[PDB]
């Protein structure tokens, strides 16, 4: 039951500018129950408990805004839960607007 | 003569079964929610309907502590007392259910602390 580390990423990018769109994707092993979109300080947080599969090995979340401003950026990290137990922290992404 | 010493000491036991709990939801940062359901609850009395005010609670402080707010609020930092906070390969905790235990133990603070003083008037 060791959870492997899960990944974060951006879409369209890492450097968004003032107002627009992106979208911050947890990704994972199959079967997680819960997905959480961390910043720098840990007690903000989103959780969501809609996890596609994306392919027999895989599953993934993602939590979207849709215009930045300031506020919005800084270090973003992904943690789940799955079978039990909360899983390990992903690595930091750090989103900065323009 | 019983019936007015019954009546004051439920008043008595009213008013001070209310304040520990105040204690209680300022030690929680009720106090910064722009709601205004701290005040709210203040005004209108009733202080056994606490665990009421928790379901909200929750409601606005996951609103408000959201990866997705803008800009920093001050109840944010309670969720680390609350244990939601969670180590790798810790248990899930509800976040609902760490406030409602918070206000479980400032509830029955205030009812044992109420019955004594009910006793002590008469
Ligand atoms: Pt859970």
């Amino acid at each position: 039951t060791d959870l492997p580390r899960p990944s974060i990423s951006a879409e369209p990018g890492t450097v968004i500018p003032l107002g627009s769109h992106v979208t911050f994707v947890c990704r994972g092993p199959v079967g997680v129950q819960t997905f959480r979109l961390e910043r720098e300080r840990n007690y903000l947080y989103s959780d969501t408990e809609d996890v596609s599969q994306t392919s027999p090995s895989e599953s993934e979340a993602r939590f979207r805004i849709d215009s930045v401003n300031a506020g919005n950026a800084g270090l973003f990290r992904c943690i789940y839960y799955k079978s039990r137990k909360w899983s390990e922290q992903s690595d930091y992404l750090e989103l900065v607007v323009k | 003569a019983e019936k007015a010493g019954a009546a004051a000491g439920l008043k008595a036991g009213d008013i001070h079964g209310m304040k520990i709990v105040i204690e209680g939801l300022k030690a929680l940062k009720v106090d910064t929610l722009k709601s205004g359901i701290f005040n709210s609850f203040v005004q209108n009395s009733h202080y056994t309907e606490v665990t009421g005010l928790a379901i909200a609670i929750d409601t606005e402080m996951n609103e408000v502590c959201s990866a997705t707010y803008i800009g920093i609020h001050p109840i944010c930092v309670v969720r680390e007392k609350l244990g939601v906070i969670p180590k790798a390969g810790g248990t899930m905790v509800k976040q609902k259910d760490a406030i409602t235990n918070v206000l479980k133990q400032a509830l029955e603070k205030a009812t044992q602390s109420a019955e004594a003083l009910s006793e002590t008037t008469a």
